[PDB]
């Protein structure tokens, strides 16, 4: 064996040794997150309601008088948590403050892109459909929301870019677990048409600038 | 292959329901994918190809190079989904002269060009669930002003979901269609 | 009166086009400046000059060339250099910050500053011809002023010109060294805008002459000369029965007819025997036979391409010199017995052949020796179905994470069109092998 | 016919471009006085290129000197070959930045540019057509970083479509001699990296040991460090000025080596470099130029190219050669390691070869090489700027200057999707299967 | 005169001289 570049790679039989892999797909250590330890200070007004049809988190205080401004930061940083009693208190608390948000879901957004970016660096597979998940969702929770990202792809899509081509080829097995939507590259795609839909004009033109292989949706 | 068969009314070669729909079709993929997958407005199995590379992924009819189909229906019909990326179809036919040609329908040329040995045209996709309706035997008729014998190779390429390709022997209108072949709708 | 007008464009066009009018003007004898002496004559005077020059009454020769380029790298060494006094000023035609080795520049933004101006010249070269054969065209497939402007060059001679012939003088990427990265995106982007505009297209490539030179002419290290002048000894036996009466005169719509079977086939493989050093060509007895049986042996062709892999569809043999018919005609003969050799089932009467008088003119500083005789072949096989079988691989390696897209995009290129040229070279790969099957 | 305007910031820039001109006046045969004295006439030929001819047959150089301390140029101006630039493109400040980004940038920077604009519009509007600009700089200070920046950011709006180099001699991490220096360096990749057409990354503990080990100099000063410099930035745009075989300017370089338009970070060499002891012991031909400007010890960034991938390599050789040897060993090279080139990526060597070669020589090669080990001299800066901001140290130097703390986060943020899009790059598959398990 | 019409190259003060064409300017400059 040989490193390269040297005169003894340049032998009639000599073996070179590549380079080492960089680590661009394997799972990254995840860090202690603020989530966890502002839910057992006990400031969050949040309760698991044990319902038969399944688990909803029920709420002392009604949603919409809720300061938006101190949550919503602190929601997404429990994206990164894969333990059960903070992974569910994360998403499923994500989705019903984007529900009954209305008016103040914008300006809250210049504060939301950090939390954003680290659940995607974390390069583990479940983080990254629920992730995905709400990106879909947060686009279309109220009216200006989605022209505001414009600015901000350039932040968010260099982890969708690595994560698009992957995708099953099973070239005549039919798929059963389609309802957990598990499929990263088949959700990349769909989060992507939704991104240019809502962008407004420049929405194509700046994540073609970001992810190379695109092709515009809503242009024929 | 379908030579010994009987040909009339409707033939169908590929259907997206089944044991085994790919079972005469050779899948060769390269950048790309192909699975089955429920559809979200026909509540229905359909077909699977994607790949950022239209060239290298596509299925072909017959799978064996050497041997051919041999279809004498004129009308090749197709049940494809309209995705917004590009996609193409061949279909190569046997004219009067014995002297096979092509047909080459992409969706995003411009320019019509005519030639002994392929005629490529343009096609417009409609949004949605659409219902392609192709002549070989007009369009044998008008590009080289030969008759029709019969069709050996039909190809489709990248970026569609493929349900129900058949051929017909006229165009029937949508009540004639019996219950299998035309796209039911929720 | 049969008269061509040489159109060298690019980089590639001009350093191949000054190995020519130094080969054309020996030929001939005409010196640098223009005019024949008056106290010797080299060869008999005739109106044999005429296909490429035009005389002025005081007695001084013009070539009828127009040089194109977008950049003044190259084209004022041809200003300055031996043959300054030779070409008129306006002939020489120059543009300004190149190509960048990007088709689409050269096709959509700058050419089209300098398509107006081209196009006035060639309309006066071609009003003083009392009858044109055809123009011929030097260019290279990897470069941006020799693919994108060459492109749309024959565009507009095509609409302008109704059916005159318009001849190609190519240069195809080898399949292993290029000096370029984005070489396989030019020659997919070229051949699609080509295929149509064009009525014969050679092509040699810089690998295998690179091995002739180092195997049959002894040369350790060959230059960018050594090619060029390989070259410009093509192009002298292809037009050398223009000029010249022979016993078999083929006239370039001739054997345009005779090779191509059908409109898009029209990419003969040229080979040209006896390749041979001073040391080594006064010692060898080349007889006829000797000399073609170099044109089908494998090693010596001129694009890296092996014959042995596919079927020969038609061959145009151009002997010049001291050769006679009956030697011909023996040796044609004794290739046709072979079981190696194959020939299309559909195509009995393979060959064409032409004989000529003038031998080979040797050049002072050259490599080759002056011969008695020499043979340059223009076959037609299916061994070029496997030139691009590479290349589309090349291009869709490449262009399926789109690299260097984004340069081609910005200059007024449509994605599609990367796809849609992709398309017609896949069409033209099935389009051989239906060809070359037999009944 | 294709003009050039030389632009160089700060002390660091003002001294490697005053080497850089007097080198090129060397090439062009052209005195201190400043007058024309040669015994060819190719050196003539395309002058037009960098200088501006004068009245009494003077040829002056097309450069702008910005800087916020006027003894830097006074020591300029007071070398060897000072006194051939004109005296109205010296723009000084009159307080000096004192290495602070937000000093050079918000402060004390915006009182300047204008100045400097009105120099620039005046010096590139009298061309007959422009090519680019050119910028040398390091990425360790206030001057030559802060104004910069602004500088590239201002002239890019100005002229779009034009051609923009920059020399950028970033941080070192066992040579660093500024403890503020990684918070400049963070700051001025965020701008570089959507600003510039070109950027040629130079590290000075790279240049001492090339210096030293491949040199054999027992005193390497900084004018024995911008010798190198120099004829790296000649042999770089020496096809624009000299003709040759095969030739490849600026624009064909970029269009070549630059896949995708963030990354276009390079890395250099030089080719024939010699101690003085065994200069007349050595023979050098292609395979000595090609061994020596591929070798690892030979690259001037601080970056081992064993570590990745090479994206795209270039060569550009000078002197009388033959094509055959030139494109055979670097198929070679390719075909011998070929595992450190990317696979979706066929013969990714790029060669041009122009025909005068450099005073002295009678061969060279200079080398640019886009590879993908700029990974580790991003992420080495990026974890010296945390360790720091963590504590928030020596920030109140430059958020009581006007900033928030919230750009210091979103450069951090940037230079690592920087990262990860190297990484992208390196570890990806000619077929997109066998990445994802 | 070494050069022919349409040389883009530099010729030393030849900016300053008028009215002439190219060949006369250059043989002024040079002489
Ligand atoms: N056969 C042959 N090919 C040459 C010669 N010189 C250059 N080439 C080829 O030309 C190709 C690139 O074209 P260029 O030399 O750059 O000239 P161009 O076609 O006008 O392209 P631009 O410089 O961008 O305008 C290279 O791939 C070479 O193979 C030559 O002397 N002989
Ligand atoms: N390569 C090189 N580096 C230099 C030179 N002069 C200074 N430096 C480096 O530049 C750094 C200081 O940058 P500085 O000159 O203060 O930038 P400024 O604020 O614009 O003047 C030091 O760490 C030196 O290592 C030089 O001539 N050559
Ligand atoms: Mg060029």
């Amino acid at each position: 064996v040989s490193e390269g570049f040297t005169v003894k790679a340049m032998m009639k039989n000599s073996v070179v040794r590549g380079p080492p892999a960089a680590g661009a797909f394997k799972e990254r250590p995840t860090k202690p997150t603020a989530f966890r330890k502002f839910y057992e200070r006990g400031d969050f007004p949040i309760a698991l309601e044990h319902d038969s049809k399944g688990n909803k988190i029920a709420w002392k205080v009604e949603i919409e008088k809720l300061d938006y401004h101190h949550y919503l930061p602190l929601f997404f940083d429990g994206l990164c948590e894969m333990t059960f009693p903070y992974e569910f208190f994360a998403r499923q608390g994500i989705h019903d403050m984007l529900e009954h948000g209305g008016n103040k879901i914008l300006p809250v957004l210049p504060q939301l892109i950090i939390p954003i970016k680290n659940a995607l660096n974390l390069r583990n597979r479940q983080v990254i459909c629920v992730t995905l998940k709400v990106l879909q969702h947060l686009v279309v929770s109220a009216e200006m929301v989605g022209k505001a990202l414009v600015p901000y792809y350039r932040q968010i899509l260099p982890v969708l870019n690595i994560f698009k081509n992957m995708n099953v080829n099973s070239g005549d097995g039919i798929d059963y677990s389609q309802q957990k939507r598990e499929n990263i590259g088949d959700l990349i795609q769909e989060t992507l048409e939704a991104f240019e839909r809502y962008g407004g004009e420049n929405a194509f033109i700046n994540i073609k600038y970001v992810v190379p292989t695109y092709e515009s949706c809503l242009l024929n | 292959m379908f030579k010994n068969t009987f040909q009339s009314g409707f033939l169908s070669i590929l259907y997206s329901i089944g044991s085994k729909p790919l079972q005469i079709w050779d899948k060769k993929v390269r950048n790309g994918h192909i699975k089955r997958i429920t559809d979200n407005d026909i509540q229905s199995l359909v077909l699977e190809i994607e790949g950022t590379n239209v060239s290298t992924t596509y299925i072909t009819c017959p799978a064996d190079p050497k041997k051919t189909l041999g279809i004498k229906l004129p009308f090749l019909v197709m049940i494809i989904k309209n995705l917004k990326k590009y996609f193409t179809f061949e279909v190569q036919v046997l004219d009067d002269k014995n002297v096979r040609r092509r047909f080459r329908a992409s969706n995003y040329q411009s320019t019509t060009r005519v030639k002994p040995f392929i005629c490529t045209m343009p096609m417009r996709l409609d949004d949605g669930w659409n219902q392609i309706q192709f002549n070989l035997l007009d369009f044998t008729r008008r590009a080289y002003g030969t008759n029709y014998i019969e069709t050996l190779r039909v190809q489709i390429h990248a970026n569609c979901r493929i349900r129900r390709v058949y051929f017909s022997d006229r165009l029937y209108s949508e009540d004639e269609l019996p219950a299998e072949f035309k796209l039911y709708l929720p | 009166m049969r008269e061509c007008i040489s159109i060298h464009v690019g980089q590639a066009g001009v350093q191949i086009g000054n190995a020519c009018w130094e080969l054309y003007c020996l030929e001939h004898g005409i010196q640098p400046d223009g005019q024949m002496p008056s106290d010797k004559t080299i060869g008999g005077g005739d109106d044999s000059f005429n296909t490429f020059f035009s005389e002025t009454g005081a007695g001084k020769h013009v070539p009828r060339a127009v040089f194109v380029d977008l950049e003044p790298t190259v084209i004022d060494e041809v200003r300055t250099g031996t043959y300054r006094q030779l070409f008129h000023p306006e002939q020489l035609i120059t543009g300004k910050e190149d190509a960048a080795n990007n088709y689409a520049r050269g096709h959509y933004t700058i050419g089209k500053e300098i398509i107006d101006l081209v196009l006035d010249r060639i309309r006066k070269l071609a009003d003083q011809c009392t009858g044109l054969q055809g123009f011929l065209v030097f260019h290279s497939f990897g470069g941006g002023t020799g693919s994108g402007f060459t492109s749309l060059l024959m565009e507009r001679l095509s609409v302008d010109y109704g059916k005159k012939s318009k001849l190609e003088f190519s240069i195809y990427p080898a399949p292993q060294v290029s000096t370029a990265v984005v070489e396989p995106y030019n020659s997919i982007l070229t051949t699609h805008t080509t295929l149509e505009h064009s009525d014969c297209a050679f092509m040699v490539d810089n690998e295998a002459i690179y091995d002739i030179c180092r195997r049959n002419l002894d040369i350790e290290r060959p230059t960018y000369t050594n090619l060029n002048r390989l070259i410009g000894q093509i192009v002298s036996s292809i037009t050398a029965s223009l000029r010249f009466d022979g016993a078999l005169n083929v006239d370039l719509t001739e054997f345009q007819t005779n090779l191509v079977p059908y409109p898009r086939i029209h990419f003969p493989l040229a080979t040209y025997a006896p390749v041979i050093s001073a040391e080594k060509a006064y010692h060898e007895q080349l007889s006829v036979a000797e000399i073609t049986n170099a044109c089908f042996e494998p090693a010596n062709q001129m694009v890296k391409c092996d014959p042995r892999h596919g079927k020969y569809m038609a061959c145009c043999l151009l002997y010049r010199g001291d050769v006679v018919p009956k030697d011909v005609n023996a040796a044609i003969a004794t290739i046709k017995t072979k079981r190696t050799i194959q020939f299309v089932d559909w195509c009995p009467t393979g060959f064409k052949v032409g004989i000529n008088y003038q031998p080979p003119t040797v050049v002072p500083g050259g490599d080759l020796a002056k011969v008695q005789r020499a043979v340059c072949m223009l076959s037609n096989t299916t061994a070029i179905a496997e030139a691009w079988a590479r290349l589309d691989h090349k291009f869709d390696l490449m262009y399926a994470k789109r690299a260097f897209v984004h340069w081609y995009v910005g200059e007024g290129m449509e994605e599609g069109e990367f796809s849609e040229a992709r398309e017609d070279m896949a069409a033209l790969e099935k389009d051989y092998e239906e060809v070359g099957v037999d009944s | 016919m294709r003009e050039i305007v030389h632009l160089q910031a700060g002390q660091c820039g003002n001294q490697i471009g005053a080497k850089f001109w007097e080198v090129i006046s060397d090439e062009h045969g052209i005195d201190p006085t400043g007058t024309y004295h040669g015994d060819s006439d190719l050196q003539l030929e395309r002058i037009n290129v960098y200088y501006n001819e004068a009245t009494g047959g003077k040829y002056v150089p097309r450069a702008v000197l910005v800087d916020l301390e006027p003894g830097t140029m006074d020591s300029v101006r007071s070398g060897p070959f000072g006194q051939i630039f004109r005296p109205d493109n010296f723009v000084f400040g009159q307080s000096g930045a004192g290495n602070n980004w937000a000093k050079g940038h918000y402060t004390e920077g915006a009182e300047l540019v204008d100045s400097v604009l009105d120099v620039v519009r005046k010096e590139a509007e009298s061309c007959d057509c422009l090519q680019g600009f050119q910028l040398t700089h390091s990425l360790g200070g206030g001057t030559g970083s802060g104004m910069g920046t602004l500088l590239i950011s201002k002239i890019r709006e100005e002229y779009p479509d034009r051609i923009m180099n920059t020399f950028s001699v970033v941080p070192s991490p066992k040579v660093s001699d500024t403890v503020v220096e990684p918070y400049n360096a963070t700051l001025s990749v965020h701008q570089l990296v959507e600003n510039t057409d070109e950027t040629y990354c130079i590290d000075n503990e790279a240049l001492y040991d090339i210096c030293f080990r491949t040199l054999k100099l027992t005193t390497p000063t900084y004018g024995d460090l911008n010798h190198l410099v120099s004829a790296t930035m000649s042999g770089v745009t020496t096809c624009l000025r000299f003709p040759g075989q095969l030739n490849a300017d600026l624009r064909k370089l970029a269009v070549n080596m630059v896949p995708f338009p963030r990354l276009h970070f390079f890395m250099p060499g030089f080719a024939p470099l010699t101690s003085r002891g065994s200069q007349q012991y050595r023979a050098l031909t292609v395979p000595e130029l090609t061994q020596q400007m591929f070798d690892a010890k030979n690259m001037m960034a601080a970056c081992d190219p064993r570590h990745g991938r090479y994206l795209t390599v270039a060569a550009v050789f000078r002197g009388r050669m033959s094509m055959k040897e030139v494109d055979e060993q670097m198929l070679n090279v390719q075909n011998k390691n070929s595992s450190y080139f990317v696979e979706w990526i066929p013969n990714n060597v790029k060669t041009a070869v122009c025909d005068i070669p450099p005073r002295g020589l009678k061969m060279s090669a200079t080398f640019i090489g886009n590879s993908t080990a700029i990974q580790e001299l991003f992420k080495r800066i990026s974890e010296q700027f945390t360790a720091m901001f963590r504590r928030k140290a020596f920030l109140h130097w430059y958020t009581g200057e006007g900033m928030d703390e919230m750009e210091f986060t979103e450069a951090e943020s940037n230079m690592n999707d920087l990262v990860s899009e190297y990484q992208q790059y390196q570890d990806a598959t000619a077929e997109e299967e066998g990445e994802f398990e | 005169s070494s050069m022919i019409p349409g040389y883009t190259g530099f010729v030393p003060r030849a900016q300053f001289i008028f009215a002439k064409n190219c060949s006369q300017v250059w043989a002024e400059a040079l002489s």
